[PDB]
């Protein structure tokens, strides 16, 4: 009747039916023989038992509990019990665990994700493992940032293990998990991707072949963009020449913000820059790792190196008080007064334009709501600027 | 003596669980047919349920302590007769016990808020054990007479140790977690089954007007279950009433597999020592 | 001009990848290959569609001869 099509259902039904049938039939036979007597002794050996009692007797015998509260007393009963002991014990030993195993194959991570009005969220997919997840979370939810509200939603294809479960528990509020895959255009709707701030894509840096990983990531990107045209995407890549393939996607608008990161290019760039001035690589690489202040007493170089690494880099707009001023004047004023180091500003215009360091007179402050970069201990201190009245 | 009042206590739990199920199912259907401050409250409860803050840390530990405390009360009360009358103001117990169940009521409220789908929260093991344990205490304090009904379910709270330990960030590795899960599940199952057998055996069969009762103590019940679960089966002590035998059949179906699959794993996990370490 | 009008014929080894060949398509992993837009436009092609050729050969006498003459040009 087409009711059963899969394999587990068939296996389970077979086992259940055979087991129950055997149990009940043997119980009935014992009932008959015991309630009656042996014929050669003219039925003078009868014992009184109800059918339910017979059912109870066999379950104790098969399980090998052997309580001994009730037992067969007739010759036929004992003979049948001997042969059934030879036979049914193997069935009981090798069937019950099978059924217990077959039941309980529940996928713990189905379901969807409800959307909360007024709160943004992101989705992460790719190569997910304990180290990558721990690093990503530890950096992303750090407290030096301004208070954040975004909610992370992972989406992978392999169910997590115990340590990863523990990590999710420790971040019970902001992190949720789902099982699926990006390439399936149902899972995307299941995780409400059509209203999401962005979509990150981690990649396995330690791979056997760099090009296969790039192809897979390109496939994920094209699938996502097919589902939804306009959405911010951030991706890691392993070869420089493969970056061109991204521009072939008809809707990859980098101008409105869609950034790709090429690890090889950046690594070689840092090294080459160090070839000019030593230590520049290790000095730059600390400006992107969020770390807090650490204080020690023993007078070793660590006592200064940690004060060095406590810094990060942020960005914020400038107060209206700096309209007609030169970049050097603004920078030195910010330094001396606010104890902030303002390294570079972008130039607002019809086209995007960022200048690193500017001599006076060449470029006065445009004051067109200009954006300036900074270095400070935490995001809070940057807001000292943009408030600069005549206080 | 007198008229038995056991029906009331069983009634109070049943009406709550079903009545709660009805209203939630109805309200969802009503919204279907007819066709933020609330978010902030949910967020605060979720922070409190977890151990994010200091205030979160203290609350979880109290649940850990009081879960054990409620269980100890159950052991003491097992010796008393099944149905009895007592004065609330006179007894030290039933006053400490009343205090504990107040706390469990509140912690249920906070846990309720933070859930996502209220229906699948309602149909959860911790929620159902709270449903079947809490209201009877209030009913008893109102009626001035008590029945040892379903109170053995308090042992099921031991499951949550594996989680209210991880929340405090104590278990981190992948072996301690396994070991703790196995131990807690095993012990909880054993104790709750013993409690149920105790209840059914000391009480009689209902339709036979409680004329076939057999007298047993809680420790004897525990011992009986251990002997049965290990498939030894001495003939000295065995269940006699119909309900007892009926339960014992299904427990034989399940617990045997539980024991035979769990005990070797625990024995193996313990004792994984480095026999040649040192300095 | 642009390169959107260049005729292209491609061969696939796994049918389910067909969703990626076009952008203004209604991708879905349930419809069979003979309904996807790339196939009905005569742009994609997979060997999987030739499994049906067995049974058709058995019933009708000598279809296989006709196909070869029409395709390989001389049999
Ligand atoms: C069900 C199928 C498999 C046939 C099984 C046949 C035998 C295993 C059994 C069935 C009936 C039994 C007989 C039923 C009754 C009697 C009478 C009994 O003697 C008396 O009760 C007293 C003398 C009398 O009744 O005439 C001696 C055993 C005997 C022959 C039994 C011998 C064993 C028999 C032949
Ligand atoms: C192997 C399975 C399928 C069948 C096994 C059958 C045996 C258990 C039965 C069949 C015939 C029975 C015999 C039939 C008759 C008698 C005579 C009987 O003698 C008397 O009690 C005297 C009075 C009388 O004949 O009834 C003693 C038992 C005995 C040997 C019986 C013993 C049990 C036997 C061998
Ligand atoms: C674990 C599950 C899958 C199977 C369990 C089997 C047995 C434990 C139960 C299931 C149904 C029960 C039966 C259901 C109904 C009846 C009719 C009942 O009849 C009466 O009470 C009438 C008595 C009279 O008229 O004198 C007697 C018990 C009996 C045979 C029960 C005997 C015990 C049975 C076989
Ligand atoms: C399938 C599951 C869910 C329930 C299996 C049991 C039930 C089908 C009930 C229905 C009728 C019951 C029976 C009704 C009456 C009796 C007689 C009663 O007689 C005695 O008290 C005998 C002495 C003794 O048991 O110590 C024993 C239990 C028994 C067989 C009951 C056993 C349990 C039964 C089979
Ligand atoms: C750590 C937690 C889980 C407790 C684990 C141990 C309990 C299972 C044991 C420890 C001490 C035991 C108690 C020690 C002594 C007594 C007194 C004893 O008194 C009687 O026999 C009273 C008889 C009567 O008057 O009716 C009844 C059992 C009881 C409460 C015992 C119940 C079981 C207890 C609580
Ligand atoms: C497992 C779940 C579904 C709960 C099942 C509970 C029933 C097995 C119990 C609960 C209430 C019991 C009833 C409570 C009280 C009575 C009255 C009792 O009769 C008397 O009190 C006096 C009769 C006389 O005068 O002889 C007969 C049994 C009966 C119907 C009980 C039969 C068994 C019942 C239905
Ligand atoms: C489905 C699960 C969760 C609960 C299963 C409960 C059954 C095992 C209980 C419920 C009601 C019980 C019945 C309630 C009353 C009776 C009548 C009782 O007989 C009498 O009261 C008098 C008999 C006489 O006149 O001699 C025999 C047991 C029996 C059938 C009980 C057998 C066991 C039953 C079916
Ligand atoms: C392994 C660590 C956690 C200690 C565990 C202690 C328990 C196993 C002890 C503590 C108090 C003991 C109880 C104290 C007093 C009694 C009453 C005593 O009463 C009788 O002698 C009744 C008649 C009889 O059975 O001989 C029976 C044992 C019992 C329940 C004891 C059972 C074993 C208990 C619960
Ligand atoms: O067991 C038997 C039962 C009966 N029914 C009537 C019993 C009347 C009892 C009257 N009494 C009044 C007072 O007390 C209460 C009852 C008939 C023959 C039997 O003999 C069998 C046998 F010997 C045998 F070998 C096999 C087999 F296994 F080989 F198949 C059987 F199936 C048998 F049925
Ligand atoms: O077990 C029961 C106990 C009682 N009161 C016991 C005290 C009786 C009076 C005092 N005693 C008189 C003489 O003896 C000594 C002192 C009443 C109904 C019961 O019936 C249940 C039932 F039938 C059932 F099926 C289930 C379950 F299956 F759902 F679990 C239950 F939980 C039940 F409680
Ligand atoms: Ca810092
Ligand atoms: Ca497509
Ligand atoms: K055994
Ligand atoms: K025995
Ligand atoms: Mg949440």
């Amino acid at each position: 009747l087409n009711i059963l099509k899969t394999s587990n259902s068939i296996k389970l039904v077979n086992l259940l039916s055979i087991f129950i049938s055997t149990w009940l039939t043997a119980a009935g036979f014992i009932h008959l023989v015991e309630n009656s007597g042996d014929p050669w002794e003219n039925f003078q050996n009868n014992q009184a038992l109800t059918y339910w009692e017979c059912v109870y007797l066999l379950m104790v015998t098969m399980s090998t509990v052997g309580y001994g509260d009730v037992y067969a007393k007739t010759t036929l009963g004992r003979l049948f019990m001997v042969f059934f002991i030879l036979g049914g014990l193997a069935m009981f030993a090798s069937y019950v665990p099978e059924i217990i195993e077959l039941i309980g194959n529940r996928k713990k991570y189905g379901g969807s994700y409800s959307a909360v009005s007024g709160r943004k969220h992101i989705v992460v997919c790719g190569h997910i493992t304990l180290e990558s997840v721990s690093n990503f979370l530890k950096d992303f939810l750090h407290k030096d940032r301004d208070d954040v509200n975004v909610e992370i939603v992972f989406l992978h294809n392999i169910s997590p293990n115990l340590e990863l479960e523990a990590l999710f528990k420790r971040h019970f509020t902001q992190v949720e998990f789902y099982q699926g895959s990006v390439l399936n255009p149902h899972d995307l709707a299941r995780v409400k991707i059509e209203s999401a701030d962005a979509c990150l894509i981690l990649a396995n840096k330690y791979c056997a072949d760099p090009d296969a990983e790039d192809a897979s990531n390109i496939m994920r990107v094209i699938s996502i963009k097919n589902y939804h045209p306009k959405i911010r995407i951030i991706t890691q890549m392993l070869q420089y020449h493969n970056k061109a393939h991204l521009l072939n996607i008809p809707s990859w608008n980098w101008k409105e913000g869609d950034d790709a990161i090429c690890l090889a290019e950046l690594k070689l760039g840092f090294i080459a820059q160090s070839c000019l001035a030593q230590g520049l690589s290790t000095m730059l690489a600390n400006l992107f790792s969020m770390r807090s202040f650490i204080k020690i007493e023993e007078d070793t170089w660590q006592k200064y190196y940690l004060e060095g690494v406590s810094n990060e880099m942020y960005t914020e707009y400038l107060s209206s008080a700096f309209v007609g001023l030169s970049f050097p004047t603004v920078c030195e004023l910010c330094f001396v007064k606010l104890k902030l180091l303002m390294i570079a500003i972008e130039y607002k215009s019809a086209n995007r334009e960022s200048r690193i360091l500017i001599n006076p007179g060449n470029h006065l402050k445009i004051q067109e709501g200009t954006l300036g970069f900074f270095i400070a201990s935490d995001a809070k201190e940057v807001k000292r600027a943009f408030f600069y009245c005549k206080a | 003596r007198g008229q038995r009042m056991w029906w009331a206590f069983l009634a109070s739990s049943m009406v709550t669980f079903f009545g709660g199920l009805f209203i939630i199912l109805l309200w969802r259907t009503l919204k279907y047919l007819w066709t933020g401050w609330m978010t902030s409250v949910k967020d605060w409860a979720g922070v409190m349920i977890s151990a994010q803050t200091l205030t979160g840390r203290v609350l979880v530990v109290l649940v850990f302590a009081l879960s054990i405390g409620a269980l100890v009360i159950y052991f003491i009360d097992s010796s008393n007769p099944i149905e009895s009358c007592q004065n609330f103001y006179k007894d030290f117990t039933l006053q400490i016990d009343m205090a504990f169940n107040v706390f469990f009521l509140l912690y249920f409220g906070l846990r309720f808020i933070a859930a996502n789908d209220k229906l699948w929260f309602w149909l959860e093991v911790n929620s159902v054990v709270d449903f079947f344990t809490v209201p009877p205490v209030f009913v008893s304090v109102y009626l001035n007479r008590s029945w040892l009904g379903l109170r053995f379910l308090r042992a099921l709270r031991l499951i949550q140790f594996s989680e209210i330990l991880q929340f405090l960030n104590i278990l981190k590795t992948s072996n301690s977690i396994k070991l703790v899960n196995l131990l807690s599940i095993f012990i909880s199952t054993w104790l709750t089954a013993a409690g149920f057998i105790h209840l059914v055996e000391n009480s009689g069969d209902p339709w036979e007007n409680f004329q076939n009762n057999q007298a047993l103590t809680y420790w004897e019940c525990v011992y009986l279950l251990m002997v049965t679960m290990s498939t030894v089966g001495y003939g000295d002590v065995y269940a006699k009433t119909t309900l007892g035998r009926l339960f014992m059949v299904f427990f034989i179906l399940g617990g045997l597999a539980m024991f035979a699959s769990y005990v070797p794993e625990i024995i193996e996990l313990i004792g994984n020592r480095k026999k040649y370490g040192g300095s | 001009t642009t390169g959107v009008n260049i005729p292209i014929i491609t061969e696939l080894v796994n049918d389910t990848n067909v969703q990626f060949l076009d952008q203004d398509d209604d991708d879905d992993p349930d419809t069979e290959l003979y309904l996807t837009q790339p196939f009905a436009c005569g742009t994609a092609f997979a060997v999987s569609v030739l499994d049906s050729l067995m049974s058709a050969t058995y019933f009708n006498d000598n279809i296989l001869t006709l196909i070869r003459t029409l395709v390989t040009g001389g049999a």
